[PDB]
Order: structure tokens, then C-alpha cells, then sequence
């Protein structure tokens, strides 16, 4: 829902989409409220916000120090969703997706999961170690209560890959930008088959990449390490960090108009 | 889709990022086709009979048994060249990476032995090997580390996370989602996303294999139990593979522990853990009540992997196998036990089956049984521990 | 008079005190039945079978001899039980201690090994053994002494003399001399008194029989060397007895050159030492020019005998067999390329044999040979001393 | 010779002999020769002297540590043949005999060994280490040299032996006390067989000992150890070892008598 209209509004404007990433209660959950607000206030179109996990194995040292700087502060899940609420209490409209990762989602019940995005507001929840193959009872679960499944496209994929991707997928597709961790014909394929609104991730950090993006084809980009670290370089100054963030995603957002 | 079967029941599974899937439809279809060529097996068999030592003794005790009615075997894998079961899959790994044509090998090991196995594997077959080692492990196992660097595998302490095997399990599929291209995932054991759960247990399965052929030979009839210790469920998939299917052959896993299982101090998932979702599979596992995965506690270092192998799951869920613990003491007089009664020195590790044989026998000791424990390792690696311990 | 011949040459006797004499004809006797009784024989071969491991494999080396005409093949004594060809002959002197009704063990050794291989020995068929051992080497084998305890052994420390390997063969044959009504002295080389470099030889002549067997298998035909550390000579003579008749292939013996022949520090009496009569036998030993015994340097524990087996230095005179030297630096190369490049930890006294063979490859590259290296034990227990150093 | 005619001298006197045994240049060259000229004036018929080997696998710790007290001093066995000329020198008549490992005597030559035992007055050899299987070049160059082969007759020595010993021996017979190292049926055959005068040795440390041997058949008693052991026991006390040791000999001598 709040995907749709905001690609559709995006579209009108002619401009892309900028989605910063960061971690849940990283380095607490006072300065992760701050840091998000500051994100929002900055330009980002939408947010990706993950849940702090013992065994993040698809992100780099910078997600993998984030989510031990939130372990640090007792940041749990109940916590985070508690802080989803808040958020959404705040900004009626920003897309929100989550970052998870299988366990925390198969925990307690796949579809109680996402029966309490859908209670907190939340838009989108990626699970990083669940391909496509293993994907039917979260896609399902995802569908049933209105949340959009995030599916990735590999730079590699296959045009099998491509149509399930395209079928399965909501919200936005998820645009890998190569292979790894954290840290143009694809893009075509999507569109032709009525795929959700393409956004770029893995290795964004700077405005000329957004530009690029978007004039690959894609819906927007998203960025991650940049966002994190600037975090993680202003711990002992709360201000400045809030200022250096907003100085980034302006810039960032502003490469995508 | 799959060549084969990625789930055992409901336990098993694909779950990595959607980059590794390739890499792992890839060494299916590579398994596939090598288990079909003669020229591999006849490869693979060269290298265990020539090079690892195989066919490993089949040692009756003559003494721990005595006064009883329990006629107990001990399948020797601390006889294979590296002193544990380890070096048979690694060999197979490494024909197989040869097969697909990578140049590098990627591992995690936790107590070392996986580490070294895939260390000698790759300097006898011209393989690049990088290993991923929690930083306290890599601390509590020195000896392990030069042995591996001894043999040109270069050793990467992980910091992440507790710094231990799950985390270097993370780094390395870490590593393995941007260089699947030119190195192969060498995984230590019977876990993981398909398939590796399979390709391990037919890795291991000679261990199996042999011992039925043995026992057969020596007493004219099948065991009323083959016993091993589970810490992933490599070895003991191997002994019992061959006897699944022999309904009056008792299969049984035993699990760490550690201090107690009231205490939360074990190493025992299978039985007292949760199921849940990580490093690939959907199996049981130690993890909070949030949902974060834990670590496995053990004397033995080597029954350290926080989860447990999906088929070991599933044989328990349908009543095949049945599996138990065994504490931290339980292990050190067996340990003790086996080196004054028979001159062997246990691995700690399996130590854990051996003191399960044990009670068996002690328990009900005019029970007429014929007993295999699979020894999965020598102890001159635990000298120390049981030494400061005593 | 005595029912075999007590000498090799000029070599070998029994000179021992007039009180142990009736000691070594009862071995002796007790030995000639034995050799005899196809149920002794039996039983040692399901030892060194069952228990054991026999036979071990002979690996060929597939990258260290790339470049070069020479095919290299390595006996693998270090995969046997214990991780050395010690537990070969004392399985079976244990067993003629039996015979004998004897229910005690006496034993020497130096690097520990023998001790090892006494203890587990002694553990199994139930003897209560008791290990005589230089306070020094103690002191260095900290390892090995308390694997020797845990097996049930008792270990006593000798500070007499140089506390070193001599001293604890004085010690063994003090005690011997006045309890060899009811212990066998179980002696860890091919030395000393008639019968026991006799025993020795025989209790270890399986590893040149599996050698001959395998490798008429593989190359279907002889090697043109077998190649063998000397410390007090056992695997070497293991090696070469089953080969002896067979001329056209060459016996070649390594003893520690240490840090040089021309420094004076080495382990090499056979080629640089003088004939003289100690341990019960006239042999080629390491001595002052009063006649005072002096000891073996080696960077190995294990060629540490001061003296050499009398039928080697039998087999030298008459030019059946050559001897050599290797120094600590030539032992130390062999060691390290043995496990980057086959994945094969050896232990340092083997280290020398394979020095050798690695020297008769490197010299004359275009030669045509094949060669095997009795890699007589396992190097883990040197993994320490090869990380100072490096 | 001297052996004989001590021997008829103290048969004449139906008295037996008492002979001390001490490790040559133990504690020192000086020290020793003192020791050995105490014993001479306390009654000791004849001497035993040990030259210090390396290895003496046939002695207990007593003598063990009177081996290494004299390697302490540096005394080698060209100093103990200069003792020993010196010994003689001052005592003509004093039966010696040498307690050799077989390393000292094949060392330089069998008979070059022997030889030089005869040119500085020595009696007997007895070889701690060879057999009468392994004896013949020993006893052969004994013979040729005037010196007296001595062999030891065990406690369960057979026939055969018994006519082995006495055949081969010269000076005494030497007749073991028991199995072991340093710390009447017999006597009688070795009497039939015409052996030269028995001399017990091996644990005889009491006065009672020495007369026990004598009324047994024996012709005298040898003691080592308890010698040894004063000596030990008085090191930084140099008079005082003498005084003990003339004391202990004296009784020792008495009770021959
Ligand atoms: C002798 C012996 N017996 C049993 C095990 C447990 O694993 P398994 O259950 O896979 O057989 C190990 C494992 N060792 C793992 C984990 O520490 C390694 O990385 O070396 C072992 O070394
Ligand atoms: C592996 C290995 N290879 C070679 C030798 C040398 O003896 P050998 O010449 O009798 O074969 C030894 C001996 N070791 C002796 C002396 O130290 C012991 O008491 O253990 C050994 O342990
Ligand atoms: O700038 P970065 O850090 O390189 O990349 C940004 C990652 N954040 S994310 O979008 O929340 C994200 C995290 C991990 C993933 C695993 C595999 C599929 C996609 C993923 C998406
Ligand atoms: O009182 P002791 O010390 O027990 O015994 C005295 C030994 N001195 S000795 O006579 O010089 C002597 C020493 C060692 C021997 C080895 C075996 C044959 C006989 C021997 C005689
Ligand atoms: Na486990
Ligand atoms: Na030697």
C-alpha cells in the first residue's frame, strides 16, 4: 500500500527513490529514534530498519558491528517493535520494511510474525537467508496480512529466477548490486514482467551511484554501510552524528530528484 | 528444484541468501555425477586405502566388559591418518571441488580437527585452503593452528559474534557468497543447507559399511546397537547409514551433557533444544527465548556445534534412532576407563558414547548385548584438559 | 651354550652380570618355542591386527618428488596404534611374557615412546608394568609420562649418571637382575643382550614383509632402497630383514648427524663412534677415548641410543648395508615439505629417513629409483619443538 | 700369587679373611689413598678397589654415588693405575683386585689391560659385566699377565656352572650372597671341585655376617657398601671417616678371627 503510492508519486515527480538502512536500537534505542527521525527529516523516501540478530551472516563488518553495538544496549525484538509502533505513530506514511533474518521470524510462529508487522505498521519484511525456494510459507504468511514480501534478484539470475521474483515479490524488488555481503538488462526483464518497482542495494554509498541507478532504470537505491557508518564514527557525539547523517542523505536524496 | 531431497521430514532445507543458491544447485548436481563415476569412487576409494588408512580395526574389549554379559566393539576411526573420522569426508570434498574445477577450499572448525583434516586434504591435492576459526577457539587450540599452517592452510581468527564456531560458520558462507566461483565451502560436518547434510553422510558412510562387514565376520550376527557421540552428526551418520534399514539394529546418538541439563550448561539440542531456523537448515537448536542462537557447552570441544543435523532429527522423530545425553564426568571416567582397561586413548568427544556403553552395561549387566561404540578419535589431543581437569 | 647364535660377526654377545644369564636363556627358550606355536603366533597376529592396526598402508607420494625420476612410497608405521612401530614388538614380548608366567614388566625409555607403547601393552593384557625413565627426559616428555600413567604404568624418574636413556637401561637391568622370577624386561630397541636384538628384529619384521608384498603389488617390483632412521635400530631392521636376501636392493640407515659430525654433537656411533661392550653388547657406541659412555645429540628424542643395534653394525662391515648421517637442519626441511606437501606430519626421527631420500632425489634429479622411507611414527608429539625452533 | 699365600697364611691362623671394597679417587686422589692405607692398618686382609665408570649397571646407589663422587674429582683411569702403583709400592704383600666394567677393559686392548695390571702389582680382575659365556679373551689374558680372572658363583648356580667357575677362576671364587646389585651347598661342591678359596660378597655389613660365612666353609667375607657408606656420610669430616672407618674394619676383621 504505502509502497504503491509511494513509487507512484516518485513516478510524477520524476524522481527516484532513497532508502537508508540501519540497525534497530544501534547504539541505543533513544538515538535510534533520534537517527531515524533525522533520516526521515533528511529525504528518505522509505526505511530499512533491521532486527539486532546473534548471526547476521549476509552482512559485512559494518551491519555485523551495528547489530552487536544494539546487542550491547539489551536491544531485543519485542523492544524493536515497540519502536516500530512509535515510529509509525509518528510518520503516517514513510514505507517501512524490516530487515530480518529466519529465525527471528520463525521463532515465535511465521504467522504471528507478520500478523504483528501488520499491528505495528510495518510495509515490507525481507528475510535474508530465505530464498525463493524455501520462500512459499512466508510469501503466504507476508500476503495475509498485508505485508510485502521482499524477493532479491542476483546480478546473475536466470530468467526462471526472474519470473518467480517478479510473480512472488511485492512492494519493491530487490536489485542486487553483485554478489557478497554488505559492504541494466535485469532491470528491463522486471518491468516486462509487471515485477514490483526495482530498487538497488549492496555497495551504494555515494550520490553519483543514486543518479545511476535511476537512470539504469531502477525505482531507487538503497544504502546501508554508509549510513551505519557514520553512525559508528560519532558514537561519543550524538549531535554530530545527526548532522552527518542528515548532510549524507540529503545529498543522497537530492542525487535522485 | 532439486535433484535430490533437501529435507528429512520436516528438518533440512535451503535456507541461505538467494546469491548461494547456485553454489548449492551447483555441488548437487556435481555430487550427483560424481557418485555415478567410477573413476571418482575409484579415485576416492585409492585415497582413503592408500593414503588415509582404511579399512580402520574393528577392536573387541577384553577387559572393560568383564563380569558382564555385554560383549562390547569399538570401531577404530582414531587410527585414520589425522586421528578422527574427519578425514574421510574431507577427501571426498576435495575431489569433488577438483571436479567442479575450484582451486580453493574454504572451512570453519571449532576444535581444530575438521581444520587440520582440511588442511591435509588440500596440501595432498593442490588445493588453496583458507580456514575460518572463532578467536577463542583459535586460543584454546594453538596446536591445531600451527598443524594447519604447518601444512600451508592459511587460519582466520573471527571476532564476531562469541567468537566461536557458529561465527566462523557465518564467515564462511560469508566468504563463500562472493567467491563460490573458484572456492568450494569444505562444511565439517553433517548439517548445513542441502546438500550437504547428504553428501557428508555419504562421505562418512564407509564407517558404516565396514563395521557391518566386520561384525559379521567376527560374531555371525548384526549388533544389538552401534552408539555414537553427536556434536554436528557426522560421525554418527556414518556408522549408522548402512544399519538404517537392519530394523533390529539400535541406533544410538549421544549428545553433550555438559554440566548437567538442568543446569543449561550442555550441548544437547536434539533432545532439549527448539527447532529453529540458521546456518542453512531448519533443525533443533540452542538458542534464547527471543530467538538468538546460543553456544554449546562441552568439556569436549569438539561437540560444539549448536545444532544438529537434520537426518538425526528426523530418525529421532520417527522413532528410528534414539538419542541421550552424557555429562562432562560421564565422559572423563569412560575416558579414564578405556585408557587403563585397553590401552586406547579416547577422544573426549567420543568418550561421550563410550560412557553410554558403559551404563548399558552397568545398568543391567546380566543384559546379553553385543554393543559397537564408534571411536571417533584418539585423546592425545585432550592430554592437557584431562590432566588440569584431574 | 645357547640355541641360537648370540652373534653378527663380531658383534652382539651377552654381557650382562653372571646373575642375569639364566634371565636370558629362559628368554631365549621361552622365545625359540614361541616362533614355534602356531597358537602364539596366532594370537600376536590377531593383536596386531584387531588392536593394532596391521597392516599399515605404503603411500606413494604424489607431489614431493615432481620434477625428479625418483617414485618415493612411505611405509606408514605412523599410522599404527600408539603412532609408532614401537607397539609392533612389544605386543609380542608381552605376550612371551605371559608365556613365561611372568605377570610384571620392566621397561626403559627416552623420548617416551616405547614407554607409550609398554603401557598400553601392558594395559591390555593385563601386566603390571613399571617404566624406568632418565629424571632428564622425564623432565622434556611431561606428555608422554602422564599418557604412561593414565594406561596404569608406574614411571620411575633415574637421576643417576647423565639422567638420560643410558641411565634408565642401567636401572632396568639392576632391578631385572633381581626380579626376573616374576618381571620380563620389555627392552624398546634391536640392542643389548642376546636374545633381545634377535626378538626385536623378528617382532618387527612385518614391517618389511608388508613392504614387499605392497609394493610387488603396486610397481610389481622391489625398490631399489629401503630407507630407515637408527636409533638403537628396530624400525630399521623391521624394515630391512625381510629384504636382506634380496641384494639388489639397497638398506639404507640414517643416524642424527645433530649439528654436525665434525662438531662432535650428533648420534651417529655406527659410522663415527668405537667399537666397545656395554648394555650387555659389544657394538659400536658413543665413548670417551678413557672408555666412559657418553650420549646421543640429536634435535630428536628418539635417536637418542648411544650405542647401535649389533647386526647393523654386522650388516655395515660386510657392506650389506650403508650407513649415513643427516643433521637436525636436513631433519627439520624433511619434516616441514613432508606436511605442506603431502599433509603428512612425521615425527623427527623419521624426519632423517626422509632427509635422506629427499638428498638421493635432489642430488641426481634424472636418476631413475624407487624408493621407500620407513616413516616409522607420527610427528604430533614434535609439533612444539619444530614451533620453537621456527 | 699373593692370594695363595694370604690364603695359607690365614688357614695357619683358622682365621677368615675380611676384604673392604672402595671406588677408587672416591672422595679424592688424596682422600683415597688415605682411606685405602686406614683400611690396610685396621685389618683388611685384602682390597677390593673399583675404577669409576660411567655407567656401573651392576651396583646399587651406594657405590652408585662413589662412582660419581670420584668422576666429581676427575679421576680418570690412568690416575687409578698411578694409585694403584703407589699402593703397592707401600705394600708389598696385600692381595689387590679390581673391580672393572668391560667397557675400561676392552677399551685400549684385553691384553694390553692385563699387562698393565701386572706391571703395577695388581692380583686379580673380576669384570662386573662378563659372563663365563662371554669370558675366554678376559680369562686368557688374565693367565698370560699373572692376574687372577675372578668369577661369581650365584646363589642358584647349577652344576655345570659350579664347574665352570671352578676351572676358570684363580685367587678366589667370588660367591654371591644373593640375586640383585651391590647394597653352604655351594661352598661344599665348590671344595669338591677343587675352586679356588671362596670369598661371600653382597650385603655383608655386620660383624656377625663375617663369622656366619667363615663357619659356613667360606674362606672370607667381602663388604662394599657399608665401606662406602661411612664414607659418605663423613665427607666434610675427613678424621673422622678415617676413625670410623678403621673402627667398623676393625670389628669387621675381629669377628674373622
Ligand atoms: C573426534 C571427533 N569426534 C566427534 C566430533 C563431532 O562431530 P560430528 O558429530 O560431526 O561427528 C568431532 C568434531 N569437531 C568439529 C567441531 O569442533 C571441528 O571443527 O574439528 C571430532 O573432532
Ligand atoms: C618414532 C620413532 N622412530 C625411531 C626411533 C628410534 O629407535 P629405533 O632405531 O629402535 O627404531 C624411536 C625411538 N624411541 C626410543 C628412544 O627415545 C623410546 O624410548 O621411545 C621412535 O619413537
Ligand atoms: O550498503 P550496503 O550495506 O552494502 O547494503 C545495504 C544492505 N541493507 S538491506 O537492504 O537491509 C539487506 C541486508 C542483507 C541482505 C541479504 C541478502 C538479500 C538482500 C539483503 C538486504
Ligand atoms: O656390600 P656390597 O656393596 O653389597 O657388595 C660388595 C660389592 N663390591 S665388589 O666385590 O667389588 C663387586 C661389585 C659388583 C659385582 C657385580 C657382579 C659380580 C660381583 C661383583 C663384585
Ligand atoms: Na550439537
Ligand atoms: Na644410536
Amino acid at each position: 500500500e504505502r509502497y504503491e503510492n509511494l513509487f507512484a508519486q516518485l513516478n510524477d515527480r520524476r524522481e527516484g527513490a532513497f532508502v537508508p538502512f540501519v540497525t534497530l536500537g544501534d547504539p541505543g534505542i533513544e538515538q535510534s529514534l533520534k537517527i531515524i527521525d533525522t533520516l526521515i527529516d533528511a529525504g528518505a523516501d522509505a526505511l530499512e530498519l533491521g532486527v539486532p540478530f546473534s548471526d547476521p551472516l549476509a552482512d559485512g563488518p559494518t551491519i555485523q558491528n551495528a547489530n552487536l553495538r544494539a546487542f550491547a544496549a539489551g536491544v531485543t525484538p519485542a523492544q524493536c517493535f515497540e519502536m516500530l509502533a512509535l515510529i509509525r505513530e509518528k510518520h503516517p506514511t514513510i514505507p517501512i520494511g524490516l530487515l530480518m533474518y529466519a529465525n527471528l521470524v520463525f521463532n515465535n510462529g511465521i504467522d504471528a510474525f507478520y500478523a504483528r508487522c501488520e499491528q505495528v505498521g510495518v510495509d515490507s519484511v525481507l528475510v535474508a537467508d530465505v530464498p525463493v525456494e524455501e520462500s512459499a510459507p512466508f510469501r503466504q504468511a507476508a500476503l495475509r496480512h498485508n505485508i510485502a514480501p521482499i524477493f532479491i534478484c542476483p546480478p546473475n539470475a536466470d530468467d526462471d529466477l526472474l519470473r518467480q521474483v517478479a510473480s512472488y515479490g511485492r512492494g519493491y524488488t530487490y536489485l542486487l548490486s553483485r554478489s557478497g555481503v554488505t559492504g541494466h538488462h535485469l532491470i528491463e526483464k522486471l518491468k516486462e514482467y509487471h515485477a514490483a518497482p526495482a530498487l538497488q542495494g549492496f555497495g551504494i554509498s555515494s550520490p553519483e551511484q543514486v543518479s545511476a541507478a535511476v537512470r539504469a532504470g531502477a525505482a531507487g537505491a538503497i544504502s546501508g554501510s554508509a549510513i551505519v557508518k557514520i553512525i559508528e564514527k560519532n558514537l561519543a557525539s550524538p549531535k554530530q552524528m545527526l548532522a552527518e547523517l542528515r548532510s549524507f542523505v540529503s545529498a543522497m536524496k537530492a542525487a535522485s530528484r | 528444484t532439486t535433484l535430490l531431497n533437501p529435507y528429512f521430514g520436516e528438518f533440512g532445507g535451503m535456507y541461505v541468501p538467494q546469491i548461494l543458491m547456485p553454489a548449492l544447485n551447483q555441488l548437487e548436481e556435481a555430487f550427483v555425477r560424481a557418485q555415478k563415476d567410477p573413476e571418482f569412487q575409484a579415485q576416492f576409494a585409492d585415497l582413503l586405502k592408500n593414503y588415509a588408512g582404511r579399512p580402520t580395526a574393528l577392536t573387541k574389549c577384553q577387559n572393560i566388559t568383564a563380569g558382564t554379559r555385554t560383549t562390547l566393539y569399538l570401531k577404530r576411526e582414531d587410527l585414520l591418518h589425522g586421528g578422527a573420522h574427519k578425514t574421510n569426508q574431507v577427501l571426498g570434498q576435495a575431489l569433488l571441488a577438483k571436479r567442479m574445477g575450484k582451486s580453493e577450499i574454504i572451512a570453519e572448525t571449532g576444535a581444530g580437527q575438521h581444520g587440520v583434516a582440511s588442511a591435509l586434504a588440500s596440501a595432498l591435492l593442490g588445493l588453496k585452503c583458507r580456514i575460518y576459526m572463532g578467536a577463542k577457539d583459535v586460543e584454546r587450540q594453538s596446536p591445531n593452528v600451527f598443524r594447519m599452517r604447518l601444512m600451508g592452510a592459511e587460519v582466520i581468527p573471527v571476532h564476531s559474534g562469541s567468537a566461536t564456531l557458529k561465527d566462523a560458520c557465518n564467515e564462511a558462507l560469508r566468504d563463500w557468497s562472493g567467491s563460490y566461483e573458484t572456492a568450494h565451502y569444505m562444511l565439517g560436518t553433517a548439517a548445513g543447507p542441502h546438500p550437504y547434510p547428504t553428501i557428508v553422510r555419504e562421505f562418512q558412510r564407509m564407517i558404516g559399511e565396514e563395521t557391518k562387514a566386520q561384525i559379521l565376520d567376527k560374531e555371525g550376527r548384526l549388533p544389538d546397537a552401534v552408539i555414537a557421540c553427536v556434536g554436528g552428526g557426522s560421525n554418527a551418520i556414518g556408522m549408522f547409514a548402512d544399519f538404517i534399514n537392519d530394523t533390529s539394529v539400535g541406533l544410538i546418538g549421544v549428545e553433550p551433557g555438559g554440566h548437567g541439563i538442568e543446569t543449561g550448561e550442555h550441548g544437547a539440542p536434539l533432545k532439549h533444544g527448539r527447532v529453529g531456523i540458521y546456518f542453512g537448515m531448519k533443525a533443533p537448536m540452542m538458542q534464547t527465548a527471543d530467538g538468538q542462537i546460543e553456544e554449546s557447552y562441552s568439556i569436549s570441544a569438539g561437540l560444539d556445534f549448536p545444532s544438529v543435523g537434520p537426518q538425526h532429527a528426523y530418525l529421532n522423530s520417527i522413532g528410528r534412532a534414539d538419542y541421550v545425553s552424557i555429562t562432562d564426568d560421564e565422559a572423563l571416567e569412560a575416558f579414564k576407563t578405556l585408557c587403563r582397561h585397553e590401552g586406547i586413548i579416547p577422544a573426549l568427544e567420543s568418550s561421550h558414547a563410550l560412557a553410554h556403553a558403559l551404563k548399558m552395561m552397568r545398568e543391567q549387566p546380566e543384559k546379553e548385548q553385543l554393543l559397537v561404540v564408534n571411536l571417533s578419535g584418539r585423546g592425545d589431543k585432550d592430554i592437557f584438559t584431562v590432566h588440569d581437569i584431574l
